[PDB]
């Protein structure tokens, strides 16, 4: 008889790690990539059609 | 505006990451306290907190807010230095010790080949924070838990330090990220199972958790050092004990259960093939997955912190100091002369690739 | 009848002696399992 | 000087909410009181047979912890004093000292007939005829001993009173 | 010299915490059992006709 | 009596608003046959669920929402 | 205190009420009276309520601070101390505070003003409305409390409203209303001995040059007891004070040695001298920034005024009580803020006075 | 130990009264003389373990106390201070169906003791807290008048039953 009410805090602690990790993996990757696109801000932001 | 606001974000982006990091740790710590009572409640046929917020979700909120709005008891009105300084050292050390834990490959605030030393050094500052709480007090119960507190943390620090160094010896690196990646083909719980029991036993003592509970023993020394703590000094010191629980549970996952590595490489591969690597949606899923593997491994040990508390009677202090010196330390030095021998015999001395 | 009484044939016997049967393998087998895991573990460490 | 003092301003527990700053201070009151109601940490001051029923409230069947009630062994960490048992003359000065050491806000519950008014030992040479001769008592739980549900009804009644407090709206209006 | 257990058996139980791991396991059995708690004041414990309460 | 199946079945039988009230004061999602209502307005149910534990086969639904006496 | 607060067990009031006391004067005894202490949750009210309830006199305590009144009940037996919620902007409540009473006491007053009440509304408006309602409620005796320098011509707002407050009472209740003008009352947790012990006293030299006469808060409480229970004190004005003259600058320094507090008093901020135009400015700002009663502008003017004794009024010898000197009571009220413990008797304290003034 | 307390006053007064309880009354006082003994040790053994550190075994047993206090209340009307045993016998007869509840509790209660002996009897931490602690010699126990279990622990086989 698995108690789901007992495991509610763990599913929230699982989300705590995922929240921090999901942000760090994506935000740092996006920033590194964007600054590696060109030497000015009008290049970094926009994506060319070609 | 739209061009003079984007650069505002790019000038504030790395502060939002840190706040998301701090919130990530505090959410785990806040809901660790509930999970401790919810779990230990169901092993005692109770229910645990389920009345403060739907199913007790807002239980840490109420306890923290209740104590944050209590009257702080200072020996004299302007003695805020004495009450706060003890817990403040403890909180900063364990919050700074979170700076080396990676949630994925490279996703840690501090990355340096001396991460393991930084982690052991930071913890020893917290030890200094703990003994200071009682050492500025005349209460007999509070000042009782300094000489016994000091040696208990001193004695099991050698055991915890040596175990970390044996794992660092097997990979020949004092970097947290290198240790995790070194466990791809094997998890160090299989070769070094005895060290994991020794690591977990030592981890309990360092956080003063039961059965190594003699510092803050309610039946013995009431609240220990906290019998003179109330309102904010109680929460900050209480928060520190649970930041360490989350940390030391994560450290056991890192050193013996592969850290953020997947339980199955196939399931990891199949899940990620549903997302395109050219869109930022792929990297959110990987970060959620990689922290998910760590979270599940870490949760199992935060579970075991509570689980052992509900199953083992408290261990007597005099028999507690002799345990780490006359039993654990010889074993830990025996292995540290054993692992280099096996590695050399098969020409397998480690190098940092 | 008109009082609280046990049945005619009485109640069935209950369990009151100690019931703690031991569980798990022999202690030697656990030690063999430990030295198998240690041996295999250092095989995989030495391989990598 | 000049004082234009009205006569029709309702007393604080009756005053309806009119402007926005009433709700702002009311919300700060509800959030503050909700936390104090939910983190109802008493102090383990069991003295006699009334304490046995106090422990049974924490037993699995009733499980006071499920409501956020954790018995604390120190006044510093406690805000509720539960007098569970007979208050003798010899114990009386200690009870006052323990009471004075509790930081505000604090509430006291009197459980059972001994604490309430002496009870069976009302005509004894060594029993205080009611703990309300030593400390202020916020609610009286009747019984010998009060059942576990009777004690929980007393705790529930006090929480309803704590949620009715207006500590901060009082400053904005009564002060 | 009259201990039936061999040296290794006594030390495997000692080093691997034989009875403690069992003690944990029995506690974990309770985790998958129905608790006892009743949700007063929405439910009440049993009462009998002989009960003494308010006069 | 603690499994999420027991909470799922009771959640569906009551519907949202009845179950949301129990998720606010009762802390548990239960469903039972209605037995009667008293002079104050409280309604008293009886639980037929074969898994419900010994002392939890009867309960009340108080008239108020945020408070119960 | 003693064992019986009365001189006789039958006491007839101005209204023909015959009150017969029963018992020996302990907790279970009664006096037949029924007082109403306004502001009984205040500093002076707690001592006054305690003495009345200690001897079985029913006391109605109107309150506004719900928690601050709880500790009042310990002083009286069952049914003795009664609580009536009230607000001076509500009339019905005050007309119920005095409905069944036989004595009305008015300790309500302020030296600070707030966003909801000014000093004019409290020292004058409240006392007037109390006396008007206490008269229409058939109360035999009213006792009022004002400041020690009640003078409607004072430039200070506190003594401006306190002086006018005396008139509007006798102009409302009548020529029977007693009046009490206590000196600065010192006691445990007293507002007077507090600012003398407060460490970071900003503008110390500006504030502590004011000279007063110390007086025991208990004697003021016991004096109010004798006044209510005696009908020969109706319409009389009492000026309650001590004999020996003390200056706050003397006290703030005599206290300093008892506290035992070299470099530290200067570094810790014990001395914080201040130009007066700044103090008038900072105390000006905290009137609308601080949410708590801070040392305000009007209190600053009082520091320029020493205590005045209105010699046409009465003293403790009228009550047959010897006034208590601060010499014998200063020490026991600083032990909370305080080898061998250093105990100061009357001789020790007087010698300590000599050292402060000696250069 | 509420009912055994009032059993020693009943025995003393009946002894002075030269009276003897009828047969059924004596069985009821033995039946509730042992229910009370189980109630006491559940309170004593398990709170003793709680001081030593074992929090959980306390909670398991105190649900048995709730189940046993139900028998106290069903016969007398009070969970704790049942004035049931009196000089001359007991207050009232047993209610119908009480025997069938004492039995149904008795079938299961044996397993409740085993789960207590699981966490404590063989635990090395429990045996470190107790073995060699508070030793009493038989000569010392008889001199200080130690009785009950703190006299049979010292090896003397004496029992007042
Ligand atoms: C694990 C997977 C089990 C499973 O999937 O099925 C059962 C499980 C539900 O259990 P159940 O409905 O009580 O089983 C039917 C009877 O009620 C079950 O009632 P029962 O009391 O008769 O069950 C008896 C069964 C225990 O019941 C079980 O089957 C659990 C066994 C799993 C053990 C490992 C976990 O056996 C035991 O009591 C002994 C097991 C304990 C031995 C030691 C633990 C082994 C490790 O199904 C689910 O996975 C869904 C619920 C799980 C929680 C999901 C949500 C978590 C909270 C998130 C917020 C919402
Ligand atoms: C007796 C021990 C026998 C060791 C096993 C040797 C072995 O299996 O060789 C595999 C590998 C090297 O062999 P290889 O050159 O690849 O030849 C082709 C094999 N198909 O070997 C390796 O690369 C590494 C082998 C590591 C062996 C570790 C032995 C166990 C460690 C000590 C256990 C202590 C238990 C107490
Ligand atoms: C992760 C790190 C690695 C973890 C795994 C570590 C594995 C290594 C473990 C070290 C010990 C392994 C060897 C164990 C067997 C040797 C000990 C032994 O045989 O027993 C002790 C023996 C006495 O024999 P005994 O058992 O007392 O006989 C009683 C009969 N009723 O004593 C004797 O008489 C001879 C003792 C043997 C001499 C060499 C030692
Ligand atoms: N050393 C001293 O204390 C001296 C004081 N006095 C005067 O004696 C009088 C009594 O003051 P004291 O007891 O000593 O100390 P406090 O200043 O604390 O007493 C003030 C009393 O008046 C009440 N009060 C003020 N404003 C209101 C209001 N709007 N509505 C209802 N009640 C109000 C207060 O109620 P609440 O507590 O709930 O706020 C309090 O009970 C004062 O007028 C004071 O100026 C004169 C000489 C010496
Ligand atoms: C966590 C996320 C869900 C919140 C839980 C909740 O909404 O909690 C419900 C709260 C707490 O009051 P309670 O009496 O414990 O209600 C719980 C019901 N029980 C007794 C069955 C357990 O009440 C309310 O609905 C009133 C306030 C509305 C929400 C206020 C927001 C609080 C900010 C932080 C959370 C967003
Ligand atoms: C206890 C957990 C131990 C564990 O999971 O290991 C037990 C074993 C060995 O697997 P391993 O070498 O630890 O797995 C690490 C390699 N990965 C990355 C594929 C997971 O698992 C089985 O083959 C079953
Ligand atoms: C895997 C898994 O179930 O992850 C799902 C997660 C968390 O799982 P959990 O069962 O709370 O992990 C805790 C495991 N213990 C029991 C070892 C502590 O919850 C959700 O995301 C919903
Ligand atoms: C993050 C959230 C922090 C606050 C969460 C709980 C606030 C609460 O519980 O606030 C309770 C309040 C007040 O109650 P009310 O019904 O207005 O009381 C007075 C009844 N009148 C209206 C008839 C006078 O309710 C609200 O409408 C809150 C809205 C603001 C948010
Ligand atoms: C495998 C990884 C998980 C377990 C790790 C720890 C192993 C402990 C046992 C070895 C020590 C020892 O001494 O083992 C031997 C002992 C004692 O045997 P005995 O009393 O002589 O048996 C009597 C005679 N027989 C052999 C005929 C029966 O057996 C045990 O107590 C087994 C305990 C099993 C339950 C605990 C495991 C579950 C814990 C949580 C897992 C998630
Ligand atoms: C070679 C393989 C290496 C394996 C390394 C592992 C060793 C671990 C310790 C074994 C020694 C021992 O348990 O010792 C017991 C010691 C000291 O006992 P003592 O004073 O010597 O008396 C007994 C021995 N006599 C009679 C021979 C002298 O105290 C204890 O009860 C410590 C119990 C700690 C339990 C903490 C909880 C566990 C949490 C982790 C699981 C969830
Ligand atoms: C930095 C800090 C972060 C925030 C901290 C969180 C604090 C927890 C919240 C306390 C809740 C509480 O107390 O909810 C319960 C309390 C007390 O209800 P009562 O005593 O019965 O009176 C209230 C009921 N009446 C007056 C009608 C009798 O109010 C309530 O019923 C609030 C009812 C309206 C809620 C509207 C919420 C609007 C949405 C908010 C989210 C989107
Ligand atoms: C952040 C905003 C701080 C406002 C505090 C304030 O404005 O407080 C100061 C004033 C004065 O009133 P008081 O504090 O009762 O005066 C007593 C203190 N004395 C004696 C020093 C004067 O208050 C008000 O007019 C509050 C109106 C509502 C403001 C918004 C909330
Ligand atoms: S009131 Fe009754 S149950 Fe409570 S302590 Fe007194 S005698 Fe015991």
């Amino acid at each position: 008889m698995i108690p789901f009410e007992a495991l509610i805090p763990y599913a929230i602690m699982f989300a705590g790690f995922c929240l921090g990790g999901g942000v760090m993996n994506s935000a740092i990757t996006a920033d590194i990539t964007k600054r590696a696109r060109g030497p000015n801000q009008e290049i970094k932001r926009n994506v060319g059609e070609d | 505006m739209l061009n003079n606001l984007f650069d505002f974000i790019e000038y504030i982006e790395y502060w939002l990451i840190i706040v998301a990091f701090v919130a990530s740790v505090l959410i785990v710590v806040a809901y660790l306290t509930v999970a401790e009572r919810k779990t230990m409640g169901y092993m005692q046929r109770r229910l645990g907190p389920n009345a403060v917020g739907y199913y007790g979700v807002l239980m840490a909120v109420a306890d923290a807010l209740k104590l944050l709005s209590k009257e702080i008891v200072l020996p004299h009105n302007g003695d805020i230095i004495y009450v706060m300084s003890g817990p403040l050292i403890s909180l900063f050390s364990v919050l700074l010790s979170w700076a080396v834990i990676p949630f994925g490959p490279g996703l840690s605030l501090l990355d340096s080949e001396y991460s393991i030393i930084y982690l052991l050094a930071s913890g020893s500052i917290g030890v200094f924070g703990t003994v200071i709480v009682g050492w500025m007090s005349n209460s007999k119960y509070t000042v009782l838990a300094t000489v016994r507190t000091t040696a208990q943390l001193i004695s099991y620090e050698l055991v915890l330090t040596t175990v970390v160094f044996i794992i660092a010896l097997i990979v020949s690196s004092l970097n947290i990220n290198v240790i995790i990646e070194s466990q791809y083909n094997i998890w160090y719980i299989i070769p070094f199972f005895p060290l994991c029991l020794i690591f977990f036993i030592s981890a309990l003592a360092e956080t003063a958790r039961p059965p190594f509970d003699n510092v803050e023993a309610e039946s013995e020394l009431v609240s220990g050092h906290m019998t003179e703590l109330s309102a904010s000094p109680f929460v900050i010191f209480f928060l520190s004990e649970y930041c360490s629980m989350v940390l030391m549970s994560t450290l056991t996952a890192i050193f013996f259960f592969g850290g953020y590595l997947p339980f199955s490489n196939t399931i990891h591969h199949l899940i990620l093939n549903l997302f395109d690597q050219h869109s930022i949606y792929y990297f959110i899923i990987e970060g959620i997955l990689l922290s998910g593997y760590l979270a599940i491994k870490a949760n199992f040990f935060m579970f075991s912190f509570v689980w052992i508390r509900a199953a083992a009677p408290r261990l007597r202090y005099d028999l507690l100091i002799l345990f780490c010196w006359y039993v654990l330390l010889p074993i830990v030095f025996a292995i540290v002369v054993f692992a280099p021998g096996i590695l050399y015999c098969f020409d397998a001395l480690p190098v940092i690739i | 009848a008109t009082q609280d009484l046990p049945p005619i044939s009485g109640y069935a016997p209950i369990q009151w002696k100690r019931n703690l049967p031991s569980r798990g393998f022999r202690p030697v087998i656990w030690f063999l399992g430990l030295c198998t895991a240690t041996g295999y573990g250092f095989y995989q460490i030495s391989l990598a | 000087y000049s004082s234009d003092l009205p006569t029709d301003i309702p007393v604080l527990s009756k005053r309806p909410h009119t402007n926005l700053l009433d709700y702002t201070f009311t919300t700060f009151d509800k959030m503050k009181n909700w936390a104090r109601k939910s983190s109802f940490w008493p102090m383990t001051f069991g003295l006699a047979c009334c304490a046995v029923e106090m422990m049974h409230v924490s037993a699995p069947r009733y499980d006071q912890d499920r409501l956020g009630i954790i018995f604390r062994a120190s006044p510093r960490q406690s805000d509720i004093m539960i007098v569970a048992g007979t208050v003798t003359n010899k114990m009386a000065p200690a009870l006052r000292q323990v009471y004075d050491q509790m930081p505000y806000p604090r509430w006291v519950i009197s459980m059972g007939s001994c604490a309430n008014g002496g009870g069976y030992y009302h005509y004894s040479y060594s029993v205080v005829r009611g703990v309300d001769r030593i400390v202020p008592v916020d609610i009286y739980v009747p019984g010998c001993p009060p059942t576990s549900e009777a004690l929980m009804y007393g705790v529930f009644q006090l929480q309803k009173k704590m949620m009715d407090g207006q500590t901060h709206r009082m400053w904005y209006r009564s002060y | 010299e009259e201990s039936s257990e061999s040296a290794l058996s006594k030390a495997t139980k000692w080093y691997l915490l034989s009875e403690i791991f069992r003690g944990l396991y029995i506690t974990l059995e309770m985790y998958f059992r129905a608790p006892y708690t009743i949700y007063y004041p929405f439910e009440k414990g049993p009462v009998s006709p002989r009960f003494r309460g308010e006069h | 009596s603690s499994s999420i199946q027991r909470t799922l079945r009771n959640l569906w039988k009551n519907g949202f608003k009845k179950s949301f009230k129990q998720l606010q004061g009762y802390n548990d999602i239960k469903s039972g046959r209605l037995v009667g209502t008293d002079s104050f307005g409280n309604k008293f149910y009886e639980v037929d669920d074969p898994v419900e534990i010994h002392m939890r086969t009867r309960f009340v639904e108080y008239t108020g929402f945020w408070r119960q006496d | 205190v003693s064992t019986f607060p009365l001189k006789s067990d039958i006491n007839i009031t101005k209204s023909g009420k015959t009150l017969l006391s029963v018992g020996q004067g302990g907790r279970s005894s009664r006096t037949g009276f029924t007082a109403t202490v306004f502001g009984g949750t205040g500093f002076l009210g707690r001592v006054v309520v305690s003495k009345l309830a200690k001897h079985g006199t029913n006391v109605v305590v109107p309150f506004r601070n719900d928690r601050a009144r709880r500790q009042l009940k310990v002083n009286g037996d069952l049914g003795v101390v009664n609580f009536v919620e009230f607000d001076i902007r509500n009339l019905k409540s005050i007309e119920d505070s005095v409905k069944y009473s036989d004595i009305v006491i008015n300790l309500i007053g302020t030296e600070h003003f707030s966003k909801n009440f000014s000093i004019e509304d409290v020292n004058i408006g409240a006392a007037e409305r109390i006396a008007k309602a206490a008269k229409e409620a058939g109360v035999s005796r009213l006792i009022h409390v004002s400041s020690y320098n009640a003078n409607p011509s004072s430039s200070s707002d506190f003594y401006a409203t306190k002086g006018i407050g005396e008139q509007v009472v006798r102009d409302n209740f009548g020529p029977d209303a007693t009046i009490v003008r206590p000196a600065p009352m010192y006691f445990r947790n007293s507002p007077f001995l507090n600012e003398l012990l407060q460490i970071k006293a900003l503008g110390g030299n500006v504030i502590f040059k004011k000279e007063v006469y110390p007086v025991h808060a208990l004697q003021v409480g016991e004096a109010i007891e004798r006044i209510a229970f005696d009908d020969a004190t109706a319409g009389q004005t009492y000026e309650l004070f001590g004999k020996e003259r003390y200056s706050k600058k003397e006290l703030r320094e005599m206290i300093k040695h008892i506290i035992h507090i070299g470099y530290y008093p200067y570094s810790a901020g014990f001395y914080l001298p201040a130009p007066e135009p700044f103090l008038y400015a900072f105390a000006l700002i905290r009137q609308y920034i601080s949410s708590q009663p801070r040392f305000n502008v009007d209190q600053l003017k009082r520091s320029h005024i020493n205590q005045e004794i209105d010699q046409s009024a009465k003293t403790f010898t009228d009550l047959g009580m010897v006034p208590d000197e601060l010499s014998e009571y200063l020490y026991r009220y600083v032990k909370p803020h305080i080898q061998n413990r250093t105990v100061y008797s009357k001789e020790d304290i007087e010698k300590l006075r000599d050292y402060v003034n000696t250069p | 130990s509420m009912m055994t307390n009032e059993q020693v006053f009943s025995l003393a007064v009946e002894k002075l009264l030269n009276l003897e309880v009828p047969e059924r009354g004596q069985y009821i006082r033995t039946l509730f003389g042992e229910i009370t003994r189980v109630l006491n040790h559940l309170m004593s053994v398990l709170s003793h373990a709680m001081d030593v550190g074992a929090l959980t075994p306390f909670l398991w047993g105190f649900e048995e106390r709730e189940k046993l206090m139900e028998f106290y209340e069903r016969v007398s009307g009070a969970r704790l201070h049942s004035a049931y045993v009196r000089p001359g016998g007991v207050s009232q007869d047993l209610p119908a169906g009480l025997l069938d509840d004492i039995y149904m509790w008795a079938t299961q209660f044996g397993d409740r003791l085993d789960e207590t002996e699981e966490l404590l009897t063989d635990s090395r931490i429990w045996k470190q807290r107790t073995i060699g602690i508070g030793e009493v010699t038989a000569e010392d126990a008889l001199n200080y008048g130690l009785s009950g279990v703190m006299l049979r622990g010292s090896g003397v086989p004496f029992d007042i039953r």
